[PDB]
RNA sequence: AAAUUUUACUCACA
RNA sequence: GUGAGAAAGAUUUGC
């Protein structure tokens, strides 16, 4: 069907792929294509343009920022049981804890300033030293991404080491900086859109418009080339650090370690690769590995592949096209001119998974399409109706709800079918104001999250610290005392005010119901 | 022994952002075991009967939205609109009354939101979210 | 105690008054503000508050007692502090940036970066790569397309029946009937029986591939969305018959035989075998008590299962149909067909696509627009994208494979570009 | 048996 | 069904 639609259609209607295969086959491939690459038969991984354009940021402070350090996201953590090495695969959070535990430091900044202010890689840190550190940050873990649309074979994806995590952070919060100062198209508050139509109108000069993606691209960036990279910027000995824990990286693939010195396994620096091309020319609008580029002569053409391959961005003969009337960047495809090519586009079709998640997911696409003028608006409102059928006809029965309230939808027992603009205008029944984009989280959204909460890598004895003061700083030390000094006033306040837990707050409501 | 001696060993404090980090069940995540999980232990049920008996009766009712504008079909743009953050006395005062502090802290924040829009109004003024085609306007 | 500090600590408190007069923070730096005969445990006092507060980055802690207050200096033009009063006194009092020297920077050079080059120098390294050579033609024709959908046709060609296509369709059976067919159909097979439950046990594993084909497309795919349904709910609780309003299918998991102590309640990891009934008139029949019905079998992960039912059969329909070209006729193996052709084949297509776990059908979307933008693409290159075979493996995904590429002909072919 | 290295683990307690 | 241990258990699966 999507076949024979009048306009553009990436067929992402459904789900992507899916399946439980084991990841040996995904990486144990990536690592022969990063070693191929090396042998220099393949591509090219040999970075020859000039980075002296780069500004230099040597002398900016360091800054780490805690809130991407600490996640509920997987990650690797290596122990020596008796003589040998063990890669754990535990939660983000839970290795950085090991990592500062380790190390005896209170928070990741003082991990680092420590590390970088040592007489000798012997010299210990804590537990440790940094010749550990770094030989310990070398080992990955491997795992399939599924549900990427148009990848039947599902990529490896890798989990590396806290300390490797934690040098990679100030090494891309600093090349994204330095993106940002190079052009206007990479601000940190953009979008999708804005940034193709940045791109649609800096290609307005030329004819013909070379669309590109590059294939192998982190099998071709080499160690070295991040290395060029980060001395151009200035990252000093961060940089080198990185650089050597990435030419030595071992891959655990199901019970063995596999050597892999080509790469940057993974997307693991997807601004250092973007600065390597934006540093050699500026004729390319490129992010990581999709590209967009003009030209009027073939010579334009040919001194654009020179410079393609001068850079490491190897064009993907499979999917790189050349147009004269279309603009795809960013998968969002625009005319010329930069108003939006008719079509479906990359709309999405949201999969059932919860009664109110579903709904909430598909008022929000609803919205986005009716906005961008994908659609009009009376299309959105049958298709909302549509979806509020469907969901009516696969969770009203007794597993899910007992309730028969009037004002509850039919999905949950109810007789209510909201209307999309009654719903989008806020004038319909409290009840709905979680389906509102917008508005608070949903009942599913909440169970769900507790019962992540709950599971094995991630559930914990500690005394739960929440609904804090908004004026205590999150980089303010605690002991044990101390949390159960806030947690006992704030629960002694709370049953003052007659309320067992905390009432939730929504902005939105707040600001409208405000005078 | 004491959690906290167990999970951040060899040390006496840390920040509250780790302390935060380890107990952490706000963040959803849209994943294919989602039916199953909703059904087991019929959790999702139990959950709309305590909201429909405990939570329920407590939202404030929202004033539905009445400006609107005549608007025309126009070249694809970006609507930015600056929503700002609760001022600090108005946190005080929230935190004083009862609110989760953690969403007070999040909404302290002031933040930007960008938005393709392809419907323009004579007087160029933004709309509210999936209503610009309907010329609705955050006035 | 440091000498660094002495700046930071006279900006902190200039006319800061406690009570009436005097000073509330007095500077350590300075004589005639420290307090003479007492030990100094940081760089500034509170009288107030009777307590120490000393100054310290982000990071570098310092040799202070305990009590002593710590306020921290963060790189990001905001402090840190214990009271809140000092808290908001240094944002306000620091309010202009002033450097103090002994912050680390982001180009600091280590003690250990020469032996760490000299290391890197060391290692291995790539050694450049070919110069590709790109020519630039026409995309391709309806020619290339036609001559992949035969080499897909030559290369596995069909079977004699639509396995699970075929449960989109309604059997001539009822509730009673249905129930009893599968019950037979997993007593026949020598399912396991236990807890009123089904149970397929296996032992040795052959180890290769099963055979693939191309599915022949039903007429139509009427109990498309129930047949979704369906599945998603036997597989989230599976052993026995599932109904809908006017189909219904058995979903079996599948376990290892290891005698006595064999697994007796399926895990997150177990895989079930979904039967499913249709219309008689194949070599899967099966026959019981006068009823016949064509029985056909799914083996499917628990992650495929939950792929497969989660989707939305309706709403994808409505979307796809806002700005669709008309559809053509279609024969059972995707062929134009004007005479004896169906347009509801479409929507078994569509089935089939959501029946598909790896989704090869959005491969094959995403190329099919690259194709349609496209002025002029890479030579014997852009060709090689719709060649997904390697990239799949079994009999659904198959189907879907050459159905996505029959349906990319027949847009070329009736509504050229 | 099938969409075929996948459909598999141990202990304590209830 | 809960806890702990296997390079490991379903928020799995990273940037
Ligand atoms: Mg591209
Ligand atoms: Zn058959």
């Amino acid at each position: 069907m999507w076949a024979f639609q009048e306009g553009v259609c990436k067929g992402n209607l459904l789900s992507g792929p899916t399946s439980m295969k084991a990841p040996d086959s995904a990486a144990r491939e990536s690592i022969d294509r990063a070693s191929e690459i090396m042998t220099g038969k393949s591509y090219n991984a040999v970075h020859t343009g000039d980075l002296s354009k780069l500004p230099n940021q040597g002398e900016s402070p360091l800054r780490i920022v805690d809130s991407d350090l600490y996640s509920e996201r997987s990650c690797c953590w290596v122990i020596e049981k008796e003589g040998r090495v063990v890669c754990k695969s535990t939660t983000l959070t839970r290795g950085m804890t090991s990592l500062l535990n380790t190390t005896k430091c209170s928070s990741p900044s003082e991990l680092i300033c420590k590390v970088l202010t040592v007489e000798s890689l012997s010299e210990k840190i804590g537990d440790t030293s940094v010749e550990e550190l770094l030989s310990h940050g070398r080992y990955f873990k491997c795992a399939l991404r599924d549900q990427e649309r148009g990848k039947p074979k599902s990529r490896a994806i890798f989990l590396s080491h806290p300390f490797f995590r934690l040098l990679s952070s100030v090494v891309e919060t600093h090349a994204r900086s330095v993106l940002s100062k190079v052009s206007a198209v990479y601000t940190a508050t953009a979008s999708a859109e804005q940034r193709a139509m940045m791109a649609a109108q800096v290609v307005e000069s030329r004819k013909h418009v070379l669309n590109g993606d590059c294939t192998k691209y982190n099998e071709a960036i080499d160690a070295d080339t991040l290395l060029k990279v980060w001395d151009a910027i200035g990252m000093g000995s961060i940089g080198v650090m990185l650089a050597y824990m990435v030419r030595r990286k071992c891959v655990l693939i199901k019970d063995t370690l596999v050597e892999c010195p080509g790469g940057m396994l993974m997307g693991m620096f997807n601004a250092t690769a973007t600065l390597a091309l934006q540093g050699t020319t500026d004729r390319f609008l490129s992010f990581s590995d999709d590209f967009i580029t003009s030209f009027n002569s073939p010579a334009e053409l040919r001194e654009i592949e020179d410079l393609l391959f001068a850079s490491c961005h190897n064009l993907s003969l499979k999917k790189s096209y050349i147009s004269v009337a279309s603009l795809e960047i960013n998968s969002c495809t625009l005319t010329r001119d930069g108003d939006l090519a008719t079509g479906l586009g990359c709309t999405a079709g949201v999969p059932f998974r919860g009664p109110l998640v579903t709904l909430k997911q598909t008022a929000a696409m609803l919205s986005g399409a009716v906005d961008s003028g994908v659609m009009p608006f009376h299309s959105a409102e049958r298709l909302f109706q549509i979806k509020q059928q469907e969901c009516a006809y696969r969770y009203n029965n007794p597993t899910y709800t007992t309730r028969n309230e009037d004002f509850l939808p039919t999905c949950l027992g109810g007789k209510t079918v909201i209307s999309f603009q009654s719903l989008l205008t806020w004038d319909c029944h409290p009840f709905w104001y979680q389906v509102h984009p917008d508005g608070p989280d949903t009942i599913d959204q909440k169970v769900l999250s507790v019962l992540a909460s709950k599971t094995r890598r991630r559930r914990t004895r500690l005394e739960a610290l929440s609904d804090l003061d908004p004026l205590v700083p999150h980089r303010l030390l605690v002991s044990e005392s101390d949390v159960s000094k806030i947690r006992a006033a704030r629960q002694a306040h709370l049953k003052s005010l007659g309320l067992e837990q905390p009432t939730n707050f929504n902005y939105a409501i707040y600001k409208a119901v405000q005078p | 022994m004491s959690q906290f001696g167990k999970s951040f060993k060899g040390r006496t404090e840390v920040t509250i952002t780790e302390y935060r980090s380890h107990t952490v069940k706000d963040v959803h995540r849209s994943l294919l075991t989602a039916d199953k999980s909703l059904r087991k232990s019929f959790c999702f049920r139990n959950a709309l009967n305590q909201f429909l008996d405990k939570d329920l009766p407590l939202l404030p009712i929202r004033p539905k939205l009445e400006s609107r504008v005549a608007v025309k079909k126009s070249k694809l743009r970006s609507q930015l609109s600056f929503r700002p953050g609760l001022t600090q006395e108005e946190a005080i005062d929230l935190y004083n009354k009862g609110y989760d502090g953690d969403s007070v802290s999040g909404a302290l924040q002031d933040r930007v939101v960008n938005e393709p829009v392809a419907y323009s109004s004579a007087d160029n003024d933004k709309f509210h979210r999936g209503l610009a085609a309907l010329g609705y306007t955050l006035a | 105690m440091d000498s660094r500090f002495a700046q930071l600590t006279g900006v902190f408190c200039d006319d800061f008054t406690y009570s009436e007069g005097s000073r509330r923070f007095l500077s350590s730096y300075s004589t005639v503000e420290r307090r003479p005969g007492v030990p100094v445990e940081g760089d500034c006092y509170d009288c107030l508050k009777n307590k120490w507060i000393a100054f310290e980055l982000e990071g570098q802690p310092r040799k202070f007692p305990k009590a002593t207050v710590r306020c921290i200096l963060n790189n990001d033009a905001t402090y840190v502090c214990s009271e809140q009063e000092y808290q908001q006194i240094c944002k306000v009092q620091f309010k202009d940036y002033l450097e103090i020297d002994g912050v680390v920077k982001v180009g600091h050079k280590a003690s250990y970066d020469a032996e760490l080059r000299e290391r890197l120098l060391e290692l291995p390294h790539p050694k450049s790569g070919p110069k590709p050579r790109i020519e630039w033609v026409a995309p391709p024709r309806l020619a290339d397309i036609s001559k992949e959908t035969a080499e897909l046709k030559r290369q596995y060609g069909f079977f004699e029946c639509s396995k699970f296509l075929a449960c989109g369709e309604e059997c001539g059976l009822d509730q009673e009937a249905r129930e009893l067919i599968l019950n037979e159909y997993a007593r026949d097979r020598e399912f396991e029986f236990r807890n009123g439950g089904w149970i397929q046990r296996y032992t040795v594993a052959s180890h290769k591939p099963a055979t693939q084909k191309i599915l022949p497309l039903p007429a139509s795919a009427p109990l498309a969305r129930e047949l979704l349904m369906l599945i998603a709910r036997s597989t989230t609780q599976a052993g026995k018959v599932l109904h809908s309003d006017n189909t219904s299918i058995l979903a079996v998991p599948v376990m290892r035989d290891s005698g006595k102590h064999s697994k007796r309640r399926p895990t997150a990891s177990t895989h079930h075998l979904v039967v499913g009934l249709s219309k008689p008139g194949c070599e899967h029949d099966f026959e019981f008590d006068g009823y016949r019905a064509a029985v056909h079998v799914m083996h499917l992960d628990p992650k495929q299962s939950a792929n497969i039912g989660e989707q939305d059969f309706v709403s994808t329909r409505e979307i796809y149909k806002l700005d669709m070209l008309e559809l053509p006729p279609i024969s059972r193996k995707g062929d134009l067909d004007r005479a004896s052709g169906l347009e509801t084949r479409w929507d078994v297509i569509l089935l089939l696509e959501c029946l598909d776990s790896t989704r090869v059908s959005q491969a094959v979307a995403q190329h099919f627009n690259r194709h349609r933008l496209a002025l002029s693409v890479c030579k014997d290159e852009f060709r090689k994208g719709y060649q997904l075979a390697s990239e799949i493996r079994g009999t659904i995904p198959l189907s879907s494979l050459y159905y996505s590429l029959c349906a990319v002909r027949l847009r070329m072919t009736v509504h050229p570009f």
